[PDB]
C-alpha cells in the first residue's frame, strides 16, 4: 500500500531547569524505529524496531551528529520564538515540529511536509508545491521572511524528494516482513445489560495493524453516529492496536444493531451482530 | 545522512 | 492554551485470571507535555512501569503509553492514576476488563 516516514519532534524550554530538552522519533507508518533525546545520558540515535539495527556506524554517527545539532537548532528557534511573542522568560514553552514524505505503492513520492508548532498552536508550514510557506500570523512572517532569504524551502524540497523518499523506500525493503504487513482485527461483540429497559452493544477490534481503521454501529441499516461511542485507536504495545464502538440499545432489540469494521488487513470488511 | 537538518525559526 | 488528557486503561491480550500479561495506561490528547502517571495495584504504586518514547498526534496533542506486567485475578484491582497542569486533583480510572 502506501507508506509514509515522519519524525516528530518536541523540544520545551523549563527556566530554571537547565536547556530546553529535545526529543526526536521518527516511524514509518505507525513503527517508531529511531528516538534521540537530549536528557539521555548519552544521547545517540538509537534503534527502536529491528530492522534498522542493520544500517552500519555510519548510519547511527552521522544521524546522531544532525540531531545534536538540530537540539542547539531547536534551542535558537525557542529563544527566538520567546522574543516574537514579547513572552517572559519565566515560562515554558514548547516547539513541534512535523516533517517527512509519502509515497504510494510503488514507492513514488505522493508529497513532502514540514510544519512547525508553537504551544500547540500551528506556527509555519511548507506548502505542498514544496517551494512556499504558510504563516499563521506576524510572529510566523518573520520567520518566514527570514527561510525566503535564505532558501530554506529549496533545502528542505531537495530533502524530501531525495533523501526522505530513498530512505523510506530502503526501511521498507529492510522491513517487508513488518512494514508490509496489515493485521487485521480479531472482532467480537459483547452485551451489558444497563438496566430492565436497555443494554450496551459493544463492538472490539483487537491485534491489528496499521492503526487506521472504521467501526460503526447501524441500526436498520441506517448509521449511529451520533449515538455511538467511540474510543480513540489505542497501542497494545506489541505493535497491535486496540478500539471498540458501544451503543446503548432497547431491551430485544438487539438484532436490529450490526457493527461494520474496515481495515487493510481484512479480505472483506466484517458485518457483526451479537452472538 | 537520514535525518533532516533543521533551520532557526 | 491547555488540552486535558484522555485516559484509556487496558490489558495487552485478553484477561485471564492468574495469567500473566500487561496492564497498560495511554493517555492521549493533552498539552503541554509534562504529565505525571502511575499504575496502582489494589490502590499502591507499581515501581516497574516503563513508557513510550514521547510523541504526538497530528493534532500536536501528546500521547504516552505506560505499561508493567501483571496477572490479573478477581480480588486484584487494578487503576492508572493522571496528573495533569489541566487537572486540579490527580483523575484516578479503574482498569475494567470490559474496556
Amino acid at each position: 500500500g502506501s507508506h509514509s516516514m515522519r519524525y516528530f519532534d518536541t523540544a520545551m524550554s523549563r527556566p530554571g531547569r537547565g536547556e530546553p530538552r529535545f526529543i526526536s522519533v521518527g516511524y514509518v507508518d505507525d513503527t517508531q524505529f529511531v528516538r534521540f533525546d537530549s536528557d539521555a545520558a548519552s544521547p545517540r540515535e538509537e534503534p527502536r524496531a529491528p530492522w534498522i539495527e542493520q544500517e552500519g556506524p555510519e548510519y547511527w554517527d552521522r544521524n546522531t551528529q544532525i540531531f545534536k545539532t538540530n537540539t542547539q537548532t531547536d534551542r535558537c528557534s525557542l529563544r527566538n520564538l520567546r522574543g516574537y511573542y514579547n513572552q517572559s522568560e519565566a515560562g515554558s514553552h514548547t516547539l513541534q515540529s512535523m516533517y517527512g514524505c509519502d509515497v504510494g505503492p510503488d514507492g513514488r513520492l505522493l508529497r513532502g511536509h514540514n510544519q512547525y508548532a508553537y504551544d500547540g498552536k500551528d506556527y509555519i508550514a511548507l506548502n505542498e508545491d514544496l517551494r512556499s510557506w504558510t504563516a499563521a500570523d506576524t510572529a510566523a512572517q518573520i520567520t518566514q521572511r527570514k527561510w525566503e532569504a535564505a532558501r530554506v524551502a529549496e533545502q528542505d524540497r531537495a530533502y524530501l524528494e531525495g533523501t526522505c523518499v530513498e530512505w523510506l523506500r530502503r526501511y521498507l525493503e529492510n522491513g517487508k516482513d513488518t512494514l508490509e504487513r496489515a493485521d487485521p482485527p480479531k472482532t467480537h461483540v459483547t452485551h451489558h445489560p444497563i438496566s430492565d429497559h436497555e443494554a450496551t452493544l459493544r463492538c472490539w477490534a483487537l491485534g491489528f495493524y496499521p492503526a487506521e481503521i472504521t467501526l460503526t454501529w447501524q441500526r436498520d441499516g441506517e448509521d449511529q453516529t451520533q449515538d455511538t461511542e467511540l474510543v480513540e485507536t489505542r497501542p497494545a504495545g506489541d505493535r497491535t492496536f486496540q478500539k471498540w464502538a458501544a451503543v446503548v440499545v432497547p431491551s430485544g432489540e438487539e438484532q436490529r444493531y450490526t457493527c461494520h469494521v474496515q481495515h487493510e488487513g481484512l479480505p472483506k470488511p466484517l458485518t457483526l451482530r451479537w452472538e | 545522512a537520514a535525518a533532516k537538518k533543521k533551520y532557526c525559526l | 492554551i491547555q488540552r486535558t488528557p484522555k485516559i484509556q486503561v487496558y490489558s495487552r491480550h485478553p484477561a485471564e485470571n492468574g495469567k500473566s500479561n500487561f496492564l497498560n495506561c495511554y493517555v492521549s490528547g493533552f498539552h503541554p507535555s509534562d504529565i505525571e502517571v502511575d499504575l496502582l495495584k489494589n490502590g499502591e504504586r507499581i515501581e516497574k512501569v516503563e513508557h513510550s518514547d514521547l510523541s504526538f498526534s497530528k493534532d500536536w496533542s501528546f500521547y504516552l503509553l505506560y505499561y508493567t506486567e501483571f496477572t490479573p485475578t478477581e480480588k486484584d484491582e487494578y487503576a492508572c492514576r493522571v496528573n495533569h497542569v489541566t487537572l486540579s486533583q490527580p483523575k484516578i480510572v479503574k482498569w475494567d476488563r470490559d474496556m
